């Protein structure tokens, strides 16, 4: 057997082809039940979610569980939560060159374990996000906007390449407030990518 | 607003 | 498939053994992953969950989707419920008390105004709207985790002597020591909580 | 309150 990590605090190393060797910390979210060599992490300071098969990657070096903080934590207003999931917003960021930026997304889900923490993607950047985007409503930075498949999951995909051959993935899970809207894991990286099959933009996913 | 990250 | 069941009203004959066939019907809530033929149901007028294969089942009669899926209430009040051990009082003879031990898991799926509950004494899955139960005061607020069990094999030595074998299917968010499991021989579906001493009998494989 | 339900 092996210890549960799910909801737990964790830390490693992660050596990856020549970049520096630095160490990480984050929250376990979920054990991928169709796949359960893969983990999804909220690492500290980091905004995109973390596929990681974590025990058989050989980039993590050195699993720990920590025990520095609690690793969970719950939402203030439960009704307001329910008003901005599954919803279209506009999610502002600071832009490169100032003012700000309105980046259309989709808020999916509140996340396991870090549950004032909001799942969310973009139609720009469709992987997933993790913010208390609570916060972000409060200061006037999220605003609301005024394909079902059963049986999806586990489901291999490919998706075309601009150079023409095929990314290789698996889905991995189905939104409930949004059950066209599904989480893939690509082979070759550690994003979740996420795909709304009502979409056109999905039009290029093969199962 | 958020900062967006750089990739790392 | 061709259509969809999940979240849809369905109806279908029931023929088992050699009694009449009777007609049911229900909502399928759920689709289990690691398991895609088996099926969740709350049928009308019954308080327990049903766990059948709708389409492998062969007492599964002539089943009919009745209506498509659609679109999906006090949340701040149900997350006061969710994850807690209750008190619930049902009704003995001429209204006494018959009060029940047990834990409410989570909202149910598609159903989202009921709630799935266990009990100490009766641990298998039960669903109702149980923020009318409380609004009444029958529902009283009172006062383990195993890496990589989904879909794993189990079984238990019955008292019989032989082994009753299933399938762990779900684990429960807001309790993760508690799974759902699924054996062969019924439809219910039994709630285990691991850190619990009832369920030190069960074998994983 | 409700009352516990036999099988059919």
């Amino acid at each position: 057997p092996r210890r549960n990590i799910v909801g737990c605090r964790i830390s490693h190393g992660w050596k990856e082809g020549d970049e520096p060797i630095t160490q990480w910390k984050g929250t376990v979210l979920d054990q991928v039940p169709i796949n359960p060599s893969l983990y999804l992490v909220k690492y500290d300071g980091i905004d995109c979610v973390y596929g990681l098969e974590l025990h058989r990657d050989e980039r993590v070096l050195s699993l720990k569980i920590l025990s520095d903080r609690v690793a969970s934590s719950h939402i203030s207003d439960a009704n307001l939560a329910n008003t901005i999931i599954g919803k279209a917003v506009e999610h502002m960021f600071e832009g490169e060159h100032g003012s700000k930026d309105e980046w259309r997304g989709m808020v999916l889900a509140q996340a396991p374990i870090m549950k004032a923490w909001f799942y969310i993607t973009y139609e720009k950047d469709p992987v997933l996000y993790m913010y208390q985007l609570l916060d972000d409503y409060k200061e006037g930075d999220l605003r609301i906007m005024p394909g079902v498949v059963d049986g999806l999951i586990g489901k291999h995909v490919e998706y075309t390449k601009e150079d023409g051959s095929k990314r290789i993935g698996m889905v991995i899970h189905q939104v409930e407030a949004k059950p066209s809207v599904y989480f893939i894991k690509f082979d070759d990286d550690f994003h979740i990518y996420v795909y709304d099959l009502v979409k056109k933009s999905a039009e290029n996913l093969y199962f | 607003a958020r900062t967006k990250q750089t990739a790392r």
